[PDB]
């Protein structure tokens, strides 16, 4: 039942800054199915309630990997928040996976 | 909380060029008679 003034007062700590993906579900301390190494992801300031990223991530894909989950990561190496993209994918050959946006959003 | 992500197009920006030369080569020299045709001896008069 936050306000918008605290629902932002508040992702304002969070600054996500690096995103794993994982070809499964992630459990509840995702560790395993890290199927990309991790890379950097900037995000923004809070608005409404719920910050995004800025910049279009690309994160290289093995040969005959499948990516459907992720799970982004802070500084201190503790995984903060896990999803699933909207589509997943095979990846045959080696190549490169991009994700236009992520949003962490408190609105719902 | 929906942690929903989203998904874009690979976009790459990459500048290629080719390129080529030329080099110019000429054989001569001095003129010494040249190629005729009926090479014979001669006797002119005036």
């Amino acid at each position: 039942t936050l306000t918008i003034d605290g629902k932002n007062k508040i992702l304002a700590t969070l600054t996500p800054t690096t995103i794993v993906l994982h070809n499964v579900d992630p459990t509840a301390d995702p560790t395993a199915n890290k199927v990309t190494q991790p890379v950097a992801i900037f995000f923004s300031e809070p608005n409404n309630g719920l910050i995004a990223s800025e910049d279009t991530v690309n994160i290289t894909v093995p040969a005959s990997a499948t990516v459907s989950h992720f799970s982004l990561w802070d500084d201190n190496s503790k995984c903060v928040a896990t999803g699933a993209l909207s589509s997943p994918q095979f990846f045959a050959e080696e190549g490169i996976y991009v994700i236009s946006s992520v949003s962490i959003d408190l609105n719902k | 909380t929906r942690v929903h992500s989203y998904r874009g197009v690979l976009i790459i920006t990459d500048e290629l060029t080719v390129e080529a030369g030329s080099r110019v080569s000429l054989s001569g020299y001095v003129s010494d008679g040249g190629t005729s045709d009926v090479f014979t001896i001669c006797r002119l008069l005036d």
